[PDB]
């Protein structure tokens, strides 16, 4: 039974790692473009104008 | 170093207005040095 509790601990660790990946990719997905990237699109269209 | 270098072109454009052929033939100056300098400045701003 002590072994099976240690296995619950290792699944806690893997769960925390996958949760960190999920939150970090969701953050970089929803913040889709930066400020400076939009500034680059501004400079190109200023050159076109 | 692109510096607003169009000022440095406009220095030459302003410096070339005066007629240089003297004597009998009078004139000979360019007239379109100004707009040519404004043109090369408009190019150099886009490159910057």
């Amino acid at each position: 039974i002590e072994e099976i509790d240690a296995e619950k601990t290792v699944l806690e660790k893997s769960k925390a790692g996958a949760k960190s990946r999920f939150d970090n990719y969701s953050k970089l997905y929803d913040e889709d473009v930066n400020a400076g990237e939009r500034q680059a699109l501004d400079m190109r269209i200023a050159s076109q104008s | 170093i692109t510096s607003g270098l169009k000022g440095l072109h406009m220095a030459a454009a302003a410096l070339e207005m005066v007629p240089n052929i003297y004597g009998f033939a009078v004139g000979g100056t360019r007239y379109g040095a100004i707009a040519n300098a404004i043109a090369i400045g408009g190019g150099i701003a886009a490159e910057g």
